[PDB]
């Protein structure tokens, strides 16, 4: 039953064509999981080297062959956009379900009962998250749970050394962009920077705002205090025409004449600036005055602003003078004609970074700035890179930690207490059909995938590891007490995620146990792969 | 006919644990580690490097080797990059961090091969380089006072100069100390301030002679022939020097301007001016006292011969960095106009005159009173063009580890030749021993990776390993009359090369090496094997 | 290339079984979902029939032919598709081993389709229910029947409103002697055409009685609201005039150019002036209009619409009594505002449009589809277009026949009871069409997952002794009564499945030679 010059697979072909991708996906991604996992190189034709551990840069610069590969990959990196992480997760489950689903379908079990097995422990998964899941307080000073929750969305993506140093800076820029009221969080008001300069433990917390197009002058101030912001958005330099030209003189009379008409809007421009310089802080001690200058400033006016004790920048960003309007609170000055003291602003400590290939202006230590700059530091493109992933993803999971107060205890207690809690549950009420069992048990060994994963990566045997997680989880329910018992990858026993910090965010985890069961589901019902349109 | 299964993400090239290419990458890293093994050393060996465009490139350093050759593997890569790092931040030790890390990683095959996981050998790795951080802080023996006195320069600049060119360190030390005191500012014990700077000095080479008639200039060498009728100034002093970037010419508009003779007429008008314009600006830049004119464009003939006539030093300097070195020396301000010897631009040389070395006639700017030039420049003298090479590269490496004299650990001496490196091996060998769980292992295996400093100038010096490495442990571990040791305990390795029984103390020769140095290669070094050693698997996507 | 006899026949019947393979598990609420593979290294897993039928190409000219089929019934019916094409594999299937061993000229198995085709009509006919079509809550459950999975299930209810007000309201009866009586006579194509709106709930789709217009007013100073418009429809420009032919204004004196646009100018004024003749309070042009006839119209007291196509002019002059007029001169006194209930021009999802709802229902309506996005909108206009469809078939052909194959197994049976009265040689292929009927109740049994031999038999010993009143459960898979469950589907789709697919299959079995040519 086929036509001419076709192709098309039937029988069994695909299920064996499904598995094996899902499990070579389920392979590819398995050392990625845990704070013990590896690290995977990307080079995508370019020849730069790459390291990375999240999953969805891992899925999406990486090529797939399999077409059912490449769907997965897509379904698992969809959750980026609904959580932000679980795409390795996502996938694990995926292989470990399709697996046992094709390991009952050799026994004759449909994969129509597999199916509605899968939705039935879904829902039974959904009503164990809902009666698991823990209230975090919404005091702001809770301080140390937030950065427990860093920690542990840090030490997946990081060596476990440079966490000390980014760990507390991440958890203060979450806090400190949120402001004292309901509102919202909003990390867009976040900045990321990126230098080449110094090592990735050099980094640090900024206030406040980083300009990167500054003045020029031996004289020009290097730290300033207590400074005044002026944001002016008339030219100060000297500008000719559109086609080449100037000015050529054949004595110092001629040079003086033909200089004036360069030299007078910038005269003129310069007098009302040190006058408004001298009206305000001209004489109080323990001030300031800083210039943004938006335009260009010519090295004459440069020197002017030197002699004065003023810190001139020039061709300031557009985007960088808005964050400076909104943190600073200073205007923006359309033409000195109208200069006035009321536009000029307030900040704190004005200095200059100073470095071989460049040169940066810090604006910060303002009173309100509303808005915090994270500085990333390292040597190599790949460390960069890796550097500025985790501090994503920590400001991502911090800033919904703090939207949903909602929190899952971690160490691998969720998934070997969901499986507990669906097999007993299953058992007992034997609701849903003697069939359906078979998918029941499935999805009840497929959810056991992501603590046996993060064992194997710590070196550990999961038979040892998960049995006495088992017994302790066995030992608290026969007592009246409420305990939450995981497992230590660092010392290979058991302990409490409640007590020695890790979570897991109640999101990533609902999400990722749809996702995963929607593409088991769909994937399972595929039964013959045909092809057309070419 | 043979089924492939288990590949599903492309036919391109790609690795996995799952073959052993944890091992693998350690296998292709080893291709370079021996190449670099051989330069590490008082007694290392140059290499022949074919360029691109048909040259012969020989050099004692690693790092250009590596440069020069073709990197493919990632795990190679990662390697080269920890290299780069370690020469701009330090600008010495690039063998010790290649070294350094092959080793590691040979180390961490034989750790995979015992079946220890990956992680426990990083964490190790980890534990035994921030004891070894600690450590080498006690291992100090000497400290370096910062006199800034030729003397005690010497003792750093001679150990940074071996092992990049053998036998003659004891004239490039000497050399590289006169050339840093000629810049060098009139201070002492001040290690927060810096005063010296990697570009203070320039390396130029004269072919001829031998090394024995290099020379130090106190200033600004230009290797070009001055073009002009006037080849030096007087010994007046403060000579006024004007610098110019537009050619010296007639002076025109910036845009066109261009001057073109076609007939009598236009070849009359355009003479007359030309001759009218180029006189004037010259006389007026004369009565200002300028005695030498420097420009970056060539010089029309009426130009040199007006220069001629008011006898004005003639050099073209088509390089700008000549050019910024000429203004930093002498402070004048460029001048993109002709015909403008502003006083507040013009420079000051207080004598300039043209030097006959080997043959070869230069043009030095040199300051002697006032505006005393803050660089200098060493004049290397050879036939052979290897060696000249060679010596400028020792020059290089002196020069910039002059300039980490500072205070993070600058001044701080260790004992050199492996002896700090043995004392490293039973420090680390004794934390692994209390350290316990698997993690002795691993700090056992860091220890042993530092055998090779050793083993290596045991072997570049054709010493046999098998009766030098036991003497050095038996040295550095001995048995005492007391509680604290005493004695020679600073024994360190020795090349001899004609006769001699066991090693020498490093007292004898003071041959130490910079703490900051040391410690931050050994970060380094660990920091790539560690990358290295977490990548278990490399996927990649055909172009 | 080319094949001839036997060998063309059994090539023929290859590719219909090939055809038929491919939407296997396309049936049935629990249909499975299938792997297409695209050239560029895509995926899709979409489960319907219909999609995977036009993306599946094919290479036998009869696989072509029953796609084209397929099309038509696409369009002559909403369902059905599916088992159109497996009743029509496999009944082509099962004739293979008469046409081919047993020697059976194709005409003969063509007559026995024909008898076997009619007697299936009869049975359905037979095991047939009557519908009250003046019961709304029927109707809601039948059309909720293909509500089922679909974007709008949650508002299943609101949507079997709106589809149920559209089809009553654009209904004709057409009571007469001359060409028959119709029903209903539903056309929503025609009569229900839907508007798409942007922005909006699922629940805030409206059936409105009137003309909705995307075209806002033609200058920012203009009336916008009109609480009694009176609209002139006409379709000649408002701009100089010009003849029949094409025209060419060459001049290059000033003197002359001025004169045109003075010209031009009389010509706009004499035209916004018999327009305002008739005192109207809104214009509708088809074709450009000026700037100058603008202008003249506005000071007038009168608004300017411009740009709109014949098919809004024609029922905004069923809605407002407008008289359609070529060209502007001449245009009548006939028009009036009557009939129509407002101008409002309210926004909705960042949009403008115009509005001329009323309080009558002139055999016609429009549908205000809401939504969030585009693509939801396109969702709730094609589940409202099912649903829409649905009631047709209830209301046109008030009938249904039980469902979950239950159909099926019933004209099976009841052909293989006729079967041993026919004597003759076309015995055969009768038998073999009443196996081939049994396929659609095995394909449901072998979706749900049970065991898909002793199910059938146990269906067709039911259907024997059970009055043809049980069948397959979409969930249990059990054998069940469907009186119980409410398992219905309209006669008129089984009648129209069963008819296409035994056409197919005799023009399928017609062709014994194909060869090359142009």
């Amino acid at each position: 039953l086929l036509n001419p010059k076709a192709e098309s697979l039937r029988r069994d072909a695909a299920l064996k064509v499904n598995v094996t991708s899902a499990e070579g996906l389920q392979s590819v991604l398995e050392t990625n999981l845990g704070p013990k996992g590896t690290l995977k190189m990307l080079v995508d034709g370019a020849g730069n080297i790459k390291l990375t551990k999240d999953g969805k840069v891992l899925l999406t610069e990486m090529q797939i062959q399999s077409p059912t590969a490449v769907l997965i990959a897509r379904a698992a990196a969809a959750q980026d956009e609904i959580t932000g992480d679980g795409t390795t997760t996502v996938v694990c489950l995926v292989g470990e379900l399709l697996r046992q689903a094709h390991r009952f379908i050799q026994e004759g079990v449909h994969p129509r009962i597999i199916t509605d097995g899968f939705e039935i422990a879904r829902k039974e998964s959904m009503k164990f998250l809902d009666e698991f899941k823990i209230s975090k307080t919404n005091l702001s000073n809770d301080r140390e749970f937030l950065l427990q929750v860093a920690r542990s969305s840090l030490l997946t993506k990081v060596d476990a050394d440079l966490t000390e140093v980014l760990t507390p800076i991440v958890t203060d820029a979450v806090l400190s962009v949120y402001d004292a009221q309901a509102d919202n969080l909003d990390l867009h008001m976040v900045e990321i920077m990126q230098m080449q300069h110094l090592s990735p433990k050099d980094t640090t917390f900024i206030k406040g705002l980083v300009l990167d197009h500054g003045g020029r002058h031996p004289d020009m101030p290097t730290r300033v205090k207590n400074a005044y912001v002026l944001i002016l958005n008339v030219s100060l330099e000297y500008e000719k025409t559109e086609v080449n030209s100037g000015f050529f003189y054949s004595s110092a009379d001629q040079r003086d004449k033909l200089a004036a008409s360069e030299r007078k809007f910038v005269d003129a421009k310069l007098k009302k600036i040190i006058d408004l310089k001298n009206e305000v802080c001209g004489m109080d001690p323990d001030k300031g005055f800083v210039i943004i200058n938006q335009k260009g400033i010519d090295p004459m006016s440069l020197d002017v602003f030197a002699k004065h004790n003023i810190l001139a920048l020039r061709r300031a960003k557009r985007r960088n003078m808005e964050r400076l309007q909104l943190v600073t609170g200073g205007e923006a000055q359309n033409s000195v004609e109208d200069l006035s003291p009321q536009i000029l602003g307030f900040s704190g400590l004005v200095y200059q970074e100073t470095i071989g290939e460049e040169k940066f202006t810090y604006v910060t230590e303002n009173t309100d700035p509303k808005s915090c700059t994270i500085l990333i530091k390292g040597s190599t493109h790949y460390a960069l890179a890796q550097t500025k992933d985790a501090v994503r993803d920590g400001l991502r999971a911090v800033a919904n930690v703090l939207k949903d107060k909602n929190i899952i205890p971690g160490a691998g207690a969720f998934y070997i207490a969901l499986s507990r809690y669906l097999r007993s549950a299953n058992m007992n009420k034997l609701g849903a059909k003697g069939k359906t069992k078979t998918g029941i048990e499935a999805f009840a060994e497929a959810l056991l995938v992501i603590p046996k994963t993060l064992v194997k990566n710590s070196g550990f045997d999961p038979l040892d590891v998960l049995a006495m997680v088992e017994d302790e989880l066995d030992d608290a329910q026969d007592s009246d007490e409420t305990r939450y018992v995981g497992v230590d990858l660092n010392i290979g026993d058991s302990c409490d995620p409640t007590i020695e910090g890790i979570w897991d965010s109640y999101r990533v985890l609902r999400n990722a146990i749809t996702g995963a069961t929607g593409i088991a589901s769909n994937l399972l019902l595929c039964d013959e792969l045909l092809r057309a349109g070419r | 006919q043979n089924p492939n299964a288990g590949l599903f993400k492309q036919g391109y090239n790609s690795y996995s644990n799952a073959d052993g290419q944890i091992i693998k990458s350690i296998a292709a890293i080893r291709e370079l580690h021996q190449m670099c093994l051989t330069s590490m050393g008082p007694c290392g060996r140059n290499k022949i490097i074919v360029n691109h465009l048909g040259k012969i490139i020989i050099t004692n350093d690693a790092a250009t080797m590596l440069r020069e050759l073709d990197i493919v593997h990632p795990a190679v890569k990662v390697l080269v990059m920890a290299t780069e790092q370690q020469k701009i931040d330090m600008g010495d030790g690039t063998n010790l961090v290649m070294i350094l890390a092959g080793e590691l990683l040979n180390v961490s095959e034989k750790l995979i091969s015992m079946g220890l996981s990956a992680v426990e050998i990083i964490q190790g790795y980890n534990m035994a380089r921030k004891f070894t951080l600690k450590e080498l802080d006690e291992m100090v023996v000497g400290e370096i006072t910062d006199k800034n006195d030729k003397n005690e320069l010497l003792k750093m600049i001679k150990p940074v100069i071996s092992s990049k060119k053998y036998g003659s360190e004891d004239i490039l030390s000497e050399l590289v100390s006169e050339a840093v005191s000629h810049v060098l500012p009139v201070a002492q014990q001040a290690g927060e301030i810096p005063y010296f700077n990697v570009d203070s000095i320039r390396v130029v080479k004269i072919m001829g002679g031998s090394l024995s008639n290099s020379t130090v200039i106190k200033g600004m060498v230009f290797n070009r022939e001055p073009e002009g009728h006037v080849k030096s100034l007087s010994e007046d002093k403060k000579h006024k020097v004007a610098v110019f970037t537009c050619p010296l010419d007639i002076a025109n508009t910036e845009t066109k301007g261009t001057v073109l003779l076609h007939n009598a007429q236009e070849m009359l008008d355009f003479s007359k001016g030309e001759e009218k314009q180029i006189d004037a600006m010259m006389k007026e830049i004369a009565d200002m006292g300028v005695e030498c004119i420097v420009a970056g464009a060539g010089v029309g003939e009426l130009a040199l011969h007006y220069l001629n006539r008011y006898g004005i030093l003639v050099l073209k300097v088509p390089s700008k960095f000549e050019l910024r070195r000429l203004c930093r020396v002498c402070g004048a301000t460029p001048l993109p106009r002709l015909g403008a010897p502003t006083p507040e631009e013009l420079g000051l040389v207080e004598t300039v005159k043209t030097m006959e070395i080997g043959g070869d006639r230069v043009t030095v700017f040199k300051q002697e009173q006032g505006e005393i030039s803050r660089t200098s420049t060493i004049i290397l003298r050879g036939a052979t063009q290897n060696n000249l090479d060679d010596i400028e590269r020792a020059i290089d490496d002196g020069v910039a580890a002059v300039k980490g004299l500072m205070k993070p650990s600058g001044g701080k001496l260790l004992p050199g030749a492996g002896a700090t490196e043995i004392e490293l091996i039973s420090r680390i060998t004794k934390y692994g021993e209390r350290t316990p769980g698997l993690l002795q292992l691993a700090i056992k295996q860091f220890a042993v990776a530092f055998e090779v400093v050793p083993r290596t100038l045991a072997e570049t010096a054709g010493l046999d390993v098998n009766e030098v490495l036991p003497n050095l442990y038996a040295a550095h571990n001995v048995t005492e009359p007391g509680a604290v040791k005493t004695d020679h305990l600073y024994k360190g390795v020795d090349i001899d090369g004609e006769s001699d029984e066991g090693v020498k103390d490093i007292r004898e020769e003071n041959i130490y090496d910079m703490l900051a140095t040391k410690k931050f290669a050994i970060n380094v070094a660990t920091e790539a094997a560690t990358t290295v050693l977490s990548i278990d698997q490399i996927i990649m996507a055909k172009k | 290339e080319r094949t001839t006899g036997r060998q063309a026949q059994i090539s023929n019947i290859t590719a219909a079984k090939a055809v038929a393979d491919v939407i296997r598990t396309c049936l049935g609420p629990k249909a499975m979902l299938k792997m297409l593979l695209d050239p560029m290294g895509g995926l899709v897993l979409t489960n319907d029939g219909h999609a995977i039928l036009r993306e599946i190409d094919v290479a036998h000219p009869a696989a072509k032919s029953m796609l084209e089929l397929s099309r038509t019934q696409d369009e002559e019916v909403g369902d059905g598709t599916t088992t159109v094409i497996i009743l029509a594999g496999e009944i082509l299937a099962q004739c293979a081993p008469y046409l081919i061993e047993k020697n059976i000229h194709p005409v003969i198995i063509i007559q026995a389709l024909k008898k076997a085709l009619t007697d299936a009509l009869e049975v359905i006919k037979q095991v047939s229910k009557p519908v009250d079509v003046e019961n709304d809550a029927a109707m809601k459950k039948l059309i909720q029947a293909s509500i089922g999975t679909k974007y709008v299930i949650h508002w299943s209810e609101k949507m079997c409103e709106l589809a149920l007000d559209a089809v009553k309201t654009v209904r004709k009866d057409l009571g007469q002697t001359v060409e028959g009586e119709p029903n209903f006579e539903i056309d929503i194509k025609r009569y229900v055409r839907v508007e798409k709106i942007p922005g909006g709930d699922v629940l805030d789709s409206r059936v409105l009685k009137g003309v909705l217009l995307n075209k806002d007013v033609v200058h920012p100073k203009m009336s916008r609201h009109i609480e009694n418009p009176r609209v002139v429809l006409l379709d000649c420009p408002l701009e100089y005039k010009k003849g029949e032919s094409q025209t060419n204004i060459e001049i290059e004196k000033e003197e002359d150019w001025n004169r045109i646009l003075q010209i031009e100018e009389e010509q706009v004024q004499l035209m916004c002036e018999q327009i305002l003749a008739v005192r109207p309070t809104l214009v509708i042009t088809e074709k450009g209009v000026s700037d100058l006839a603008q202008h003249y119209l506005l000071k007038g007291g009168c608004s300017v619409l411009r740009r709109v196509k014949k098919s809004d002019n024609n029922r905004i002059a069923r809605v407002t009594g407008a008289t359609i007029v070529n060209r502007v001169e001449d245009l009548k006194e006939s028009d009036v505002g009557t009939n129509c209930g407002l101008f409002k021009v309210e926004m909705i999802g960042d949009e403008y449009f115009s509005f001329l709802d009323n309080c009558k229902e002139p055999k016609a309506c429009t549908i205000m589809l809401r939504g969030g996005s585009k693509d939801i909108l396109n969702e709730i206009d094609r589940n409202l277009q099912d649903a829409m469809a649905v009631a047709r078939n209830v209301m046109l052909s008030p009938s249904l026949s039980p469902g979950g194959g239950a159909t099926e197994m019933a004209v099976s049976v009841k052909l293989a009871e006729k079967a041993k009265q026919l004597e003759g040689i076309q015995q055969w292929p009768y038998q073999a069409v009443a196996d081939a009927m049994e396929c659609i109740p095995r394909t449901l049994i072998q979706n749900a997952g049970g065991d898909p031999i002793r199910l059938l038999s146990q269906l067709r010993a039911k259907h024997a002794q059970g009055n043809f009143t049980t069948g397959i459960d979409g969930d249990k898979g059990k054998i069940v009564d469907m009186v119980s469950y409410g398992i219905w589907e309209p006669e008129v789709i089984k009648q129209q499945s069963v008819k296409t697919a035994i056409e197919s299959a005799c023009l399928l079995l017609r062709v014994d030679d194909i060869v090359s040519g142009v």
